[PDB]
């Protein structure tokens, strides 16, 4: 299933367990401290992507 | 100098702590202002309540918990970082010897000179329901700082959601000559002349005046003449306004 | 009891109607300043205005009371206490008391029950009634229409 | 009845206090007392919790440290009744904090009749003081005295109501929150006297003496320009007008010109009186 935008809006939730990167212009993220890798659901799920921008360590989605 | 600056959330905290405790005359309620003292401007954004106990039989017998002392301090650090520990503040309508004693126990950990504070809830006569005092020894010696009340934009305002000169001016100014006379009496026969040169300093400092009198009647002439002018001009919307009506009155004899 | 106990203080002011007893006066006025409830002073409140009936200048001393006190729940029911007493035949300072709690006092609902009052001492006469809210049919403020309704449809009905 | 919250004077001011850091954060409280439905409703004490990591939630409340000042509560007075759980959040248009769901259905388990209250402006304040809440009903509440008959409930003319973002379920089933206030006598005596405008109090003579009289003689010159701009408008006024009828789109042309020919004037005349009387007053 394609998806070409990666992007949420206003979450926070904590510390960790938070993620939320944003391709968009407008507030980037970038999430450090070693690697996580999860099968399905990182953080919301669905919408986690990566694209053309590769942020840090998050291959496998 | 410096000025203490009282904000109305610290006034209307310590009235509070008075009635729900059902404080009589017997105790007074003490309690910790929060703030920043090293600036000249001296603020208070907090105050809370301490367990204190008070014995008139002996004004060296106090109750204080300097455990709740540091563990307050240190738990509200996470609500804004600008808050220390600058003074205290007590109740009561006066100063007795047990106010004197308990002055040297917040000095450990005051790094400035510490800020009291009198809170009286009854505000009988003249102005400042709250006087600030400061410690400070070369025999402990006491100063009076500026009192004034400042503060944030939505405080200010809210006050006057909560709440929707001349003559006043007068009688103050006529009872600060009735008390400092009492004052000077009592302390003459109090000792039988250090007080006194104060209060002889301010007193001294159409007596005085008589050099400027004639220049004060000219300055009050030309005052008046551009109150003439403006009176004029009122005067003139009365005529315009009284021929104004008339316009009206011709429409309805013919209406 | 604010369910209960609010018409045990509107029950006792049916049986006391008429010239009534200067003991039941102090008892159920102090009781509104001892427990503070809304419902109850309320209820106190009209109590004490159903306790007095036809005693004019008689009742005067409660209606200072009530004036001298800064609790808009004891002077929301003030009002009726000087229309009860001051009913029929009027007085010339009963109504100017009533005139002077609308007028000084910010409250809306004390504003609304002072104007409420004058239909009751006006009863008699009811020529006066719709030129006395003539002038307070027009306001900026809502509850000043609000009580000039009922008071000139009290007499007038 | 329902239930009309009454703030008190320190309750209103806290809740600024404790949601000064910051536009975007938040943080919460907790609101104390005892009271009984039909009338009374009140607020004794509030006070604050730190912010941690996951905003507000059902695990932002750090019951170690309720536990430890609830200790604290108790020798001081303060200890009272839990009412609810007043929260701070910037606020949007429904559903004013996105990170709290969770919350207020955990809380309605121990109290159904608790509330939680949110200040609104948040840097959009006014001076009307609308301030927010939210109280979950779902199923039950009802068979019980009239929540909406107490103040200008029944409602839903066209979708407007308060930031009309609502209409009907609001967060759920219209809560309809009242805000009002009473203080005792003591309260009411302070804010009365001490609060009109700045402290110069207790004495009005000399303070302001010096700095209105040295600023006097441009002031003087200020007041000459405005009445040299006051009969050029009338002048022009008349000038233009033969006819004493309306094509001008004139509705009221005169009475706009008039007032700033008369309240400016009104406005500048007093001030140079009402200060003079006691501008010297020296007497002796």
């Amino acid at each position: 299933h394609p998806l070409q935008v990666a992007r949420c809006t206003k979450i926070i939730k904590g510390e960790d367990a938070k993620y939320v990167i944003n391709l968009k212009q407008i507030a980037k993220f970038v999430v450090g401290l070693g690697e996580r890798v999860s099968p399905t659901d990182i953080e919301e799920g669905m919408r986690v992507g990566v694209d053309r921008s590769k942020y840090n360590i998050e291959l496998p989605l | 100098h410096e000025k203490v600056t009282i904000a109305p959330l610290v006034l209307l905290s310590a009235l509070d702590h008075y009635e729900r405790t059902q404080t009589k005359e017997n105790k007074r309620c003490v309690g910790v202002i929060l703030g920043d003292a090293n600036s000249s401007t001296i603020r208070v954004t907090n105050s809370f309540a301490l367990p204190f106990e008070e014995d008139e039989k002996n004004s060296d017998v106090w109750f204080l918990d300097h455990n709740y002392i540091e563990n307050m301090n240190e738990m509200c650090k996470k609500i804004n970082a600008k808050e220390k520990l600058i003074g205290w503040y007590h109740s009561g309508p006066k100063l007795r010897a047990s106010d004197l004693k308990i002055n040297e126990l917040f000095k450990k950990y005051t790094q400035n000179n510490p800020l009291l504070l009198i809170v009286d809830v009854k505000q009988q006569g003249v102005g400042l329901p709250t006087d600030a005092y400061v410690a400070i020894e070369q025999e402990k010696t006491f100063l009076h700082l500026p009192c004034t009340i400042e503060a944030e934009e939505a405080e200010e305002i809210g006050v006057e959601h909560l709440l929707r000169i001349r003559l006043t001016n007068q009688l103050k100014s006529l009872k600060g000559l009735q008390s400092k006379l009492k004052d000077v009496v009592e302390y003459l026969d109090k000792v039988i002349h250090t007080i006194l040169g104060k209060l002889q300093d301010v007193f001294n400092l159409n007596n005085l005046q008589k050099a400027l009198t004639v220049k004060t009647n000219d300055e009050l002439m030309v005052i008046y003449i551009s109150n003439l002018v403006r009176s004029i001009i009122a005067f003139d919307d009365l005529i315009e306004n009284k021929i104004q009506n008339k316009k009206i009155q011709e429409q309805r004899v013919k209406d | 009891s604010a369910t209960s106990g609010e018409a045990a203080a509107l029950g006792m002011g049916l049986c006391m109607l008429g010239t009534g007893k200067p003991e039941a006066i102090h008892d159920m006025f102090t009781y509104s300043q001892e427990t503070q409830h809304g419902n109850i002073t309320r209820g106190l409140a009209v109590g004490l205005a159903l306790i007095n009936y036809g005693r004019q200048e008689l009742a005067d001393d409660l209606i200072t009371k009530m004036l001298a006190s800064d609790e808009s729940l004891l002077r929301y029911g003030g009002a009726f206490t000087i229309a009860l007493a001051y009913a029929g035949t009027g007085n010339n300072s009963a109504v100017k008391r009533l005139l002077h709690v609308a007028v000084s006092d910010s409250n809306d609902d004390v504003r609304r029950a002072a104007v409420i009052a004058l239909g009751f001492v006006l009863l008699r006469d009811y020529t006066t009634v719709p030129r006395i809210v003539q002038l307070l049919s027009k306001s900026h403020n809502a509850h000043v229409r609000c009580g000039t309704a009922f008071a000139l449809g009290i007499a007038c009905a | 009845t329902k239930e009309t919250v009454y703030i008190s004077s320190i309750a209103l001011l806290k809740m600024l206090k404790h949601g000064r850091a910051g536009v975007p954060m938040e943080v919460m409280g907790l609101m104390l007392g005892e009271f009984v439905d039909d009338y009374t409703v009140n607020v004794v004490d509030v006070f604050a919790m730190p912010q941690s990591g996951t905003g507000v939630s059902v695990e932002a409340v750090d019951d170690v440290f309720q536990a430890k000042m609830m200790d604290m509560l108790k020798q001081t007075g303060r200890d009272q009744m839990v009412v609810g759980w007043y929260h701070s959040h910037p606020g949007f248009g429904c559903w004013l904090s996105s990170v709290d769901v969770n919350t207020q259905k955990s809380f309605e388990q121990l109290n159904s009749r608790a509330v939680a209250v949110v200040v609104d402006p948040i840097q959009s304040v006014k001076g009307k003081v609308v301030i927010d809440a939210f109280r979950l009903i779902d199923t039950g509440a009802l068979i019980n005295n009239l929540e909406p008959r107490q103040t200008t409930s029944n409602t839903g003319l066209l979708n407007k109501a308060n930031i009309q973002a609502l209409i009907h379920g609001l967060n759920r089933h219209y809560y309809s929150l009242n805000i009002d206030y009473h203080k005792t006598a003591k309260e009411t005596k302070m804010l009365m006297n001490l609060h009109k405008e700045q402290w110069q109090s207790g004495l009005k003579m000399y303070d302001y003496e010096e700095k209105e009289e040295s600023n006097l003689a441009a002031t003087k010159s200020m007041v000459k320009i405005a009445e040299q701009y006051s009969k050029r408008i009338e002048e022009e006024k008349e000038l233009t007008e033969e006819e004493l009828k309306t094509r001008y789109v004139g509705r009221q042309d005169p009475k706009k010109h008039l007032s700033e020919t008369a309240d400016e004037t009104l406005e500048n005349n007093i001030v140079s009186v009402l200060t003079a009387g006691v501008n010297s007053v020296a007497i002796k």
